[PDB]
RNA sequence: GAAAUUGUUGAAAGGGAAGGGCAUUUGAUCAGACAGGCCAGCAUCAGUUUUGGUGGCAGGAUAAAUCCAUAGGAAUGUAGCUUGCCUCGGUAAGUAUUAUAGCCUGUGGGAAUACUGCCAGCUGGGACUGAGGACUGCGACGUAAGUCAAGGAUGCUGGCAUAAUGGUUAUAUGCCGCCCGUCUUGAAA
RNA sequence: AAGCUCGUAUCAGUUUUAUGAGGUAAAGCGAAAACUUUAAAUAUGUAAGAAGUCGGACAUUUGAAUGAAGAGCUUUUAGUGGGCCAUUUUUGGUAAGCAGAACUGGCGAUGCGGGAUGAACCGAACGUAGAGUUAAGGUGCCGGAAUACACGCUCAUCAGACACCACAAAAGGUGUUAG
RNA sequence: GCCCUGAAAAUGGAUGGCGCUCAAGCGUGUUACCUAUACUCUACCGUCAGGGUUGAUAUGAUGCCCUGACGAGUAGGCAGG
């Protein structure tokens, strides 16, 4: 829904001669706990030899953002199984939070890819401090000196069905 | 519980809380186009009817 | 008997037993969830979903 | 013959669970718990922020 | 298939035994398994590993 | 001396369907009852319920942030310096880490606010319902007497006291509506 | 439907534990995957107690959960004996369609809302009425409901509004966006 | 990923029609919202069930009162009118 960002470990079940194993953690985007905690096991029973059943979570902790109006260059890296095989995927986003970047994101991949929250993967949130080492263009020409554009054709979204003003855009 | 936790987090330990031991359950899906093994788990937990629901203890079975 | 549910006691199946099944309301807000039969986690409305089902069931009072 | 309810008429409140009225002069859910500052531990805040 | 059943009979008739012997609540019927309590875990063995699913 | 069916008068309708159902209008028509019937309105109460205001609390990293100080860093380089044009101040390229703007990060400080949850917290507005029929009892208030918002609604008032409401009926109108029964009935025709 | 023993009890299209008549080897370490070596899963059997336990001894915390105190013995009576679709498993296969079995669910006797209409779809426990809330489906108008908010992509010289993997189908294309 | 082509007939003809293109399309997310005999509350009917009931023969004992759940239905059965 509208998102959050969780912080999860699981500390697979104490058996005898192996006590407290190592203790896996991610970092999982949801909008609640247990969807989060759904995906930890999804995850997990991917990367290694786990269920559930075999296994325990630690804690649940929102990770809040640390500055969040700094307005950042996030770079994420992914991995998405449309109908073919399982293919990777880089993008670049102006944003203001790691979480507002992924929400971008999955609406975008569902646009251009009609990709689906269950069938992403990501892999990793970077942060990119220095600029011109973004790949891609459509965020960097935002990055220009003195800049000014405009809100060309802006149109007023009125309440009633007439209007008796022959009305225009400003331009 | 919320001293605990408070004080494990101090500590750099992790305070895991009790595996509840009660639930609530409601029925959604109404009385038909059922497979009968849940009809017969229905009826055990008195969930015959739409939006009725109940306490259970929770066990493994 | 409130304590004997939720402190899960001993005489909580007699207790469940003397009770009715709770025949509730539809919610009073929506479910939410255009579709309900899917899973929680996928949106749903079925499954575990382990702290929402106090505000459902206060909707649904 | 009827269902009078709790949570409003309040004198069948008070005609069950009487301990109502205390809680009407004490009002125990604007409880003001008593503050520590406890703070959490430095290798907790790491795994925070940083993995 | 009720060899299990014996010796469950016998282990119940044992502990009803000793429990009539020395007075004390018998509690023979079976308990399944119970949800599990509280436990603090602290990560010094090893601290939290964080993990890159890449898969490969 | 019925009905099919037919005429005549009177009422009404009608653009390639008829009749049927639900609710009503218009018209026609109609019975009852006022030593107290019909329609309604206001207030306070109860059950049910919808929608707003507002307060007090708890939690999280005892929020994160902002904000205060502090250290360091760097540029989409602010002041300042150098060169060119010159429209004589704006570019160009260098300089310059705060200066004649500021930013980023680290630590520390003390708050509030968010989101979530709780209130046996206050208050208002709206709608439907008002079954039940001496008393019994569970309860509250109060020292008590007595009282109440507590085992199903009573008080005040007005109009009409009749085709006004209501009913019946033709009819308009919105929505719905496959032609009956039988035999195979699995395009179930 | 009637009796008689009783509600003592009875069981249950159910879970848990233990267990085979068998391994799927998804583990090769158990001879250079060679190996029955058995992580299990694919489910039936069995049971969880006086109907039991070693002449004689031991009562309901007397032996797991969960639900139903309506079950059982004998006698007797009406109607009824075929069939389409779907799903799961699996054998045979065909260009393809599929054929055969086994289980299960729907329809049959059955209306209602939606699907524009409808044997097979989606939802849904039918006395009459009121008020409230909702399911599946939908909200430009018909049509009751936001010409709502918001990110993107699309501009077809007969788009699409599809139920979806599915048939033309592998590809062509100096259209277009992202990788 | 969208878009065109990726083959079609022959009465005139259909995303359901109108018409729609920074959508009234497509994938997606948030909220508010309409709505069925479904669910809930209440009244009423009826049946079944559990209780109370000879005190004034309280004049219907096949009565009277209290409480609760539930109602589809062909062949067919039982019962009351």
């Amino acid at each position: 829904a509208h998102f959050k960002e969780y912080q999860v470990i699981g500390r697979r079940l104490p058996t005898e001669s192996v006590p407290e194993p190592k203790l896996f953690r991610m970092r999982i985007f949801a909008s609640n706990e247990v969807i989060a905690k759904s995906r930890y096991w999804y995850f997990l029973q991917k990367l290694h030899k786990v269920k559930k059943a075999s296994g325990e979570i630690v804690s649940i902790n929102q990770i809040n953002e640390a500055h969040p109006t700094k307005v950042k260059n996030f770079g994420v890296w992914v991995r998405y199984d449309s109908r073919s095989g399982t293919h990777n995927m880089y993008k670049e986003i102006r944003d203001v939070s790691r979480v507002a970047a992924v929400e971008t994101l999955y609406q975008d991949m569902a646009a251009r890819h009609r990709a689906r929250f269950r069938s992403i993967h990501i892999l990793k949130v970077a942060e990119i401090e220095k600029t011109a080492d973004v790949k891609r263009q459509y965020v960097k020409q935002f990055l220009t000196k003195d800049l000014k554009f405009p809100l060309p054709h802006r149109v007023q979204k009125s309440t009633k069905t007439f209007s008796y003003k022959r009305p225009s855009t400003f331009y | 519980i919320i001293q605990a936790k408070r004080d494990a987090k101090a500590a750099g330990s992790y305070y895991v809380e009790a595996q509840h031991k009660l639930v609530f359950v409601v029925r959604i899906k109404g009385i038909n186009k059922i497979p009968p093994k849940p009809r017969k788990v229905l009826q055990l937990l008195r969930l015959t009817r739409i939006n009725s629901g109940t306490f259970v203890k929770v066990t493994k079975a | 008997l409130i304590h004997e549910i939720i402190t899960v006691g001993p005489h909580f199946k007699q207790a469940n037993n003397f009770l009715w099944p709770f025949k509730l309301s539809n919610p009073s807000g929506g479910w939410g969830v255009p579709r309900k039969f899917k899973h929680f986690i996928q949106g749903g409305s079925f499954g575990n979903r382990e702290e929402f089902i106090n505000k459902l069931v206060k909707s649904m009072n | 013959v009827l269902k009078k309810n709790p949570l409003k008429n309040k004198q069948v409140l008070l005609r069950l669970n009487p301990y109502a009225k205390v809680f009407a002069a004490e009002k125990l859910g604007s409880k003001k718990a008593e503050k520590t500052g406890t703070k959490p531990a430095a290798v907790f805040t790491e795994t925070l922020k940083h993995d | 298939c009720r060899q299990e059943f014996l010796e469950r009979v016998k282990a119940n008739a044992a502990k009803r035994a000793e429990a009539k012997a020395q007075g004390v609540a018998v509690q023979l019927k079976r308990q399944p398994a119970q949800p599990r309590e509280s436990r603090i875990v602290s990560t010094e063995g090893n601290v939290p590993q964080t993990l890159a699913p890449v898969p490969y």
